[PDB]
């Protein structure tokens, strides 16, 4: 999971 | 501020706390982009991934900059103009997230660099419109954006600024 920040 | 800053803010704040109760997986199961072409018709997703945040963190901060910045454009430029650039940026910037890295990430930065990228390049070439964003910034959004390159959204990121520059480009040039 990336996070958008 | 104005209805459409607090509306995705209570928006926000409402899928976080869901993710609280359920767990992160179980809310990422419906609201994510799609990672199945099956799933292509659920129009939601395109959008809702930008609802997600994954810690008290990451939905202060992006609620911050999202407060400041998107109510400062309802403010000079009208509840409208924050639809579209968030209608926009948030489609853009999962299209290019998903392509880099998969389907599986959320929050509201991708719309949060758009925002920057406009009020910055807007500020700079129609002084006029009354919306500006502080040298000290952008130059730090452009720091923030080499460590997640070395667990952050990339292209969302990228893409989410590059929505904002068009935008402002466009919106100025008329």
């Amino acid at each position: 999971v990336r996070m958008a920040a | 501020a104005g209805p459409v800053t607090w509306v995705m803010m209570i928006a926000c704040v409402v899928v976080f706390i869901a993710m609280q109760i359920l767990g992160d997986q179980e809310v990422m199961l419906w609201l994510a982009w799609p990672f199945d072409p099956t799933l292509k018709f659920e129009f939601w997703r395109y959008f809702t991934h930008a609802l997600m945040h994954f810690s008290l963190m990451h939905i202060l901060f992006n609620l911050l900059w999202w407060w400041y910045l998107g109510g400062a454009v309802e403010k000079r430029l009208g509840s409208g103009k924050l639809i579209v650039i968030t209608l926009i940026s948030a489609l853009l910037s999962g299209y290019v997230q998903q392509k880099f890295s998969g389907p599986w990430f959320g929050g509201l930065s991708g719309v949060v660099f758009a925002l920057m990228g406009y009020v910055w390049l807007r500020g700079e070439r129609d002084p006029q419109s009354g919306i500006y964003l502080q040298r000290g910034l952008i130059i730090f959004a452009l720091i923030w954006i080499v460590a997640g390159w070395f667990s952050m959204a990339n292209g969302a990121h990228i893409a989410g600024l590059a929505v904002g520059l068009a935008m402002a480009f466009v919106d100025s040039l008329n």
